[PDB]
């Protein structure tokens, strides 16, 4: 009775998750990740464009699925 | 933490392996640990330097807040103050020793903190010893108590005896005296508690008498429920013969320790020889399914399918279960050269095991 | 750490490389670089560049 | 052990043995946290 077979394989070793992850949330005191972050009157045409670039797409720190990138430092907005 | 108000002290002020042991460090920097030798050698300078020269000249401390915290923590843990009191207290102490410090009076405060560790320990077994206090107050009230009954003397003196080994013989019990009485409680914050002087007063009258008439229910009613609890409380103690037998009183001890006997000591009683490993499993999965893809989509001829399953197989599990993959390849050839409905049904079928005998 | 992180030795952070070769056709282009590497120490390849 | 190390301590600061690694577009990928 054993269910690693069941998991991914990371290379001669089961890929088994943290058991200490199962959810828990309720109205205050309990806080995820992943926070709300963010005809012109005004023609300024650049700054503008590309602030909607950048409304568009995301940036934060425990986003470390996968790689930070390469030579480094540890950083905060944990 | 601990009660030895020396350690339950240190632990507040002290380092961790700091160079208040001077040995332990030396050993180290050098390298004499054989726990994990040439970790020192390979440290960054400053921090090697560092100690180097905190060791060949140590730098003097003040030990008097340890000593002050000591006996502070000692007087909290023998109830002398509340915990704010303690608070209080320690800067209260540290004021008067710095306003009349000398050797002498460092002296006399380690002297101190020796007799309050000590303190500490001799009132934790004391209280787990039988607290002489009630003890004391027993003797006080059967000295009150007349030591000569009319009718009967040995069950009485017996008696008296019995309830003194119980008052001794389990601790956290209390004897003391409230009012113009002596009373015991079971232990404190403990319910049972026996009016002592009532409970000798009522049972002075049925010491030598209540033998013979122990068989008729007509003086039972003499018995004040109190008394009744008091004795039995006395039901382990005061042991068959103790207490004259064919006595009321006897009779009721008797039957009590009867049943709490039983009790505690039931109380205390309470209340296919081989089968394959997972790789080996996985192997033969493995086998039935490429024996049965060669068979079924190549149509080649079953030993040609046995010889081509194996050559396609991982080079290091291949060697590494040689002799198991070697027996499962004859098992199989000679089952498909003799038996080919029981060879298919084997190759075809999931859940299949060797049959035993196959080992 | 101070020891065993930087040499004491003197040793260029960055070198410049000049093409020993060159041809040039009417559409395209080549160049030959001699990318050496001193004797004790390593190149990361990523900061390589034109 | 390494003396090549920052020392936040006197112990030093190496992260996990585990640190070598792989993404392809694929989503090969499409995969969890650090935590």
């Amino acid at each position: 009775i054993n269910f690693a077979s069941l998991a991914p394989r990371h290379g001669s070793r089961p890929f088994m998750g943290n058991w200490q992850d199962i959810g828990t949330s309720n109205m205050s005191g309990g806080a995820f990740s992943w926070g709300s972050l963010w005809k012109a009157w005004n023609s300024s045409t650049g700054q503008m464009l590309r602030d909607k670039l950048k409304e568009q797409n995301f940036q934060q720190k425990v986003v470390d699925g996968l790689a930070s990138g390469i030579s480094g430092v540890v950083d905060l907005a944990n | 933490t601990d009660p030895a108000v020396r350690a339950a002290l240190q632990s507040q002020p002290s380092g961790l392996n700091s160079t208040d042991d001077w040995r332990q460090v030396m050993d180290r920097i050098m390298s004499l640990t054989a726990r994990n030798p040439d970790a020192f050698r390979q440290q960054p300078q400053a921090n090697r330097l560092s100690a180097i020269l905190e060791a060949v000249v140590p730098a003097r401390a003040n030990p008097t807040h340890e000593k002050v915290l000591a006996i502070v923590n000692a007087l909290a843990e023998n109830r002398a103050i509340r915990p704010d009191e303690a608070g209080l207290v320690y800067d209260a102490l540290l004021q008067r020793v710095a306003r009349y410090n000398s050797g002498n009076v460092q002296t006399n405060l380690d002297r101190l903190v020796g007799d309050v560790r000590e303190a500490v320990a001799q009132r934790e077994r004391a209280q787990q010893q039988g607290n002489l206090g009630s003890m004391v107050a027993l003797n006080a009230f059967l000295s009150t108590q007349p030591a000569n009954v009319p009718r009967g003397q040995e069950d009485y003196t017996n008696f008296v005896s019995a309830l003194r080994l119980m008052v001794t013989e389990t601790p956290q019990s209390e004897v003391y005296q409230s009012g113009p009485d002596y009373f015991f409680q079971t232990s404190r914050q403990g319910l049972q508690t026996v009016n002592l002087s009532q409970a000798f007063k009522n049972l002075q009258g049925l010491w030598g008498v209540r033998a013979p008439t122990g068989d008729r229910a007509t003086v039972s009613s003499l018995l004040t429920p109190n008394s009744r609890l008091l004795l039995l409380l006395i039901a382990p103690f005061t042991d068959s013969g103790s207490v004259s037998r064919d006595t009321y009183l006897g009779h009721l001890l008797t039957l009590y320790r009867e049943a709490i006997g039983q009790a505690h000591v039931d109380e205390h009683t309470f209340q296919s020889l081989h089968s394959l490993n997972s790789e080996e499993e996985r192997i033969l999965r493995y086998v039935q399914q490429s024996v049965s893809l060669n068979l079924m989509r190549d149509g080649v001829t079953p030993s040609v399918a046995l010889d081509m399953t194996a050559r396609n197989m991982e080079p290091g599990m291949y060697a590494s279960n040689r002799p198991f993959i070697n027996r499962l390849m004859d098992y199989l050839h000679r089952a498909a050269a003799v038996n080919p409905e029981y060879f298919t049904n084997a190759i075809l079928n999931p859940h299949w095991l060797p049959p035993p005998g196959f080992y | 750490p101070t020891h065993d992180v930087t040499t004491d030795r003197s040793q260029r952070l960055t070198l410049r490389f000049i093409p020993v070769d060159r041809e040039d056709t009417a559409y395209s282009y080549k160049a030959r670089f001699t990318l050496a590497v001193g004797d004790n120490r390593v190149l990361d390849m990523a900061s390589t560049y034109f």
